[PDB]
């Protein structure tokens, strides 16, 4: 019913079905991170191989070559206000 | 009743009033207090240097003085007074005292929730308490209920012998049902026994559900996600045995096992529209059913 | 220079300009959400009175009647996978 | 050198081989000792029951062995043996223990830093660590280097006289800069002094910057907030002193004063060409020289 709680739910689920995949079951490869950037997310679909390299570099704080939920959020709290921008024109 | 109910705060000076006594000598006044410290009925002398001077004094004025108050003093306290005009004046309290912890802290409490399964959200911690009091908690800003749902809590009280004190845990286990809150909020408080006072309330946590996927035997997953390819092109068929080292792995198209080799995977390249239908992967193993994966419709588009 | 640094940036900054107004400033009361969604969110715009309170209502999970920075977090997050299905389609 | 070091860890067995000594009676060898529970050369009787018996003892085939090594069995252990044939030969161990502590730990870390302004970033924890050891800080994967910037660290080390093992505290203090990074992530990691191993490294902390606006002692505030606004309507001005109870606030147009009272608030109500200009408002006080709030420029659009 909430549409909060759907999204909310949807993103926690969106995580784990590409995390789960290979090695840590919880932190997401950079194989893994790719796969959901380009199937998932519309910022994903113009973005080069070598800009999502670049992206996930970035979203790779300590540099454990893992991206975990806490690193995934903050990206999608970013993609929030790029997107917000973008739908104002 | 006739016994005035005192509660005194632990560490804390405390002064009994000799109703109906002269401000001036000469009085005719006593105490007499029965606490854990005597076990017993004593009467305590006005005069300094007594067997208790050091815990509780008697004023110039008739009242009864405790510079520190401890636990042990908990009990009776009477004072029998004669007026200077003069009609005997009596004073009867009962003493209970008290102590408040510092607040209350949620300890090794989890970011993420599996649903489906018990978790423990965290343990709540009260130090430093007494009475013992107790500890409860809070849910998406309402009391959470305790052995209902999946809901359930394991508790504990200890007490220090070198101090009296009381050290609370309060273990939360829950069960989130699919479906459920993805963000549930738990805090956690302290109630006081005594006195009449304003809980005690741990800042909020709000740990994430995860809800785990069913986990099938054999596990099957088709590149692309969908099941459906434009004309030509390739169709990759991964199957995995979870619990088998050495899976030996056959091949159906339509229910029908296709004439294969056990092979992991099935490459369809070059699809053609004979090449649609419902395909699976069959585990088979020695002394045991085989087991089948989930089907996948592959089909192609213009 | 990292598109993903200002981003981040502004959110935080946007959070404590309207925090800081009144009450605790760090928290947003009420009227202080209510103007950072009218004024700075994208989705805001359409909503009416009613339905932001609704919004402001499973915003505020512990009930305090604040929204402090994580419960603003989430909130973005669910943003985002909402903005993401309307630049889809 | 001629000494070969051993390094044992606490609590577990250690065995020195008497180099060049009979497997069986008759052997001539013997054992000379000097450690911390010693003091002093000790010979070590390989006869049952000795002064030492439950520390160390001499096995049948010459060689020493301590059940559980301590902190004091640290020193210098020597075996001279006459072979069967037989030539003396010697051998000579320096030894040394350790300790690996558990998983070091972050407490009282910050959610939020304060751009511009030290702060206490949290504190790294070590317990039961021999010898010392050390603890160092990562910032965004890289290592962190102390009083560079504004990055600064707070060290301490304790010994423990139950146990002989250490405590170490590390307090991180940083001052971001404004316009740096908005999540900056720490970690800190143990490195044990012997022998040489992995470093023990914490979870990672990531806490969000806040960069406060600059704070005028006179504050200006206009709605709508741009200061442009379509013919007619409102224009609202309003303006606080922070650190006065009671502030005399006097408006002001282009930088004249307008005719007008003191007043916290200036509405232009009906807002005409004519009221199209630089806003201020002026905090005057006894004794103090007036200060001036931020200008503000209000125009009208089509
Ligand atoms: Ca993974
Ligand atoms: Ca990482
Ligand atoms: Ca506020
Ligand atoms: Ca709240
Ligand atoms: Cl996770
Ligand atoms: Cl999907
Ligand atoms: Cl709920
Ligand atoms: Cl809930
Ligand atoms: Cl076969
Ligand atoms: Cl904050
Ligand atoms: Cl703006
Ligand atoms: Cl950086
Ligand atoms: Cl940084
Ligand atoms: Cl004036
Ligand atoms: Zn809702
Ligand atoms: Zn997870
Ligand atoms: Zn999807
Ligand atoms: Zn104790
Ligand atoms: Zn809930
Ligand atoms: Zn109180
Ligand atoms: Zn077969
Ligand atoms: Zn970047
Ligand atoms: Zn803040
Ligand atoms: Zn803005
Ligand atoms: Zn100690
Ligand atoms: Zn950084
Ligand atoms: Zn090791
Ligand atoms: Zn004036």
């Amino acid at each position: 019913a909430c549409p909060l709680d759907q999204a909310i739910g949807l993103l926690v689920a969106i995580f784990h079905k590409y995390s789960g995949r290979e090695g840590d079951k919880h932190t997401l490869s950079k194989k893994e991170l790719k796969e959901l950037i380009q199937k998932e997310l519309t910022i994903g679909s113009k973005l080069q191989d070598a800009e999502i390299a670049r992206l996930m570099e970035d979203l790779d704080r300590n540099k454990d070559q893992e991206v975990n939920f806490q690193e995934y959020v903050t990206f999608l709290g970013a993609l929030a206000l790029i997107y917000n921008e973008a739908l104002k024109g | 009743a006739m016994a005035q109910n005192i509660t005194a705060r632990i560490g804390e000076p405390l002064v009994l009033k000799c109703k109906g006594a002269p401000k001036k000598p000469p009085q005719r006044l006593e105490w007499k207090l029965n606490t854990g410290r005597t076990e017993a009925w004593k009467v305590l002398s006005p005069q300094g240097g007594g067997p208790w001077d050091s815990v509780a004094r008697v004023l110039p004025n008739g009242s009864l003085f405790l510079p520190a108050v401890g636990i042990q003093d908990e009990g009776i306290f009477r004072c029998q007074a004669m007026n200077r005009n003069g009609k005997e004046t009596k004073s009867n309290y009962r003493v209970r005292v008290y102590q408040i912890p510092g607040k209350p802290e949620i300890v090794d409490s989890a970011s993420e929730l599996t649903a489906g399964v018990p978790n423990k959200v965290g343990t709540c911690v009260s130090e430093g308490s007494y009475p013992a009091g107790t500890l409860s908690w809070h849910l998406d800003g309402k009391p959470l209920v305790p052995n209902e749902k999946g809901v359930s809590v394991k508790e504990q009280t200890r007490r220090h012998p070198e101090t009296g004190l009381f050290t609370l845990q309060s273990e939360l286990m829950v069960t989130p049902a699919r479906g459920g809150d993805p963000r549930p909020t738990f805090s956690c408080s302290f109630s006081p026994g005594l006195p009449r006072h304003r809980a005690l309330r741990t800042a909020p946590i709000q740990p994430r559900v995860w809800e785990p996927v069913p986990l099938e035997e054999v596990q099957l997953v088709v590149e692309p996600e969908g099941g459906a390819v434009a004309p030509g092109g390739t169709v990759t068929l991964t199957c995995e045995v979870p619990a088998q080292p050495s899976p030996q792995i056959h091949w159906m198209k339509d229910g029908v096992p296709l004439p294969l080799p056990p092979s992991p995977v099935l490459i369809l390249p070059e699809i053609g529209p004979q090449d649609q239908g419902t395909y699976s992967c069959v585990a088979t193993h020695s002394s045991h059913g085989p087991q089948e994966s989930r089907a996948v419709s592959i089909s192609i588009i213009e």
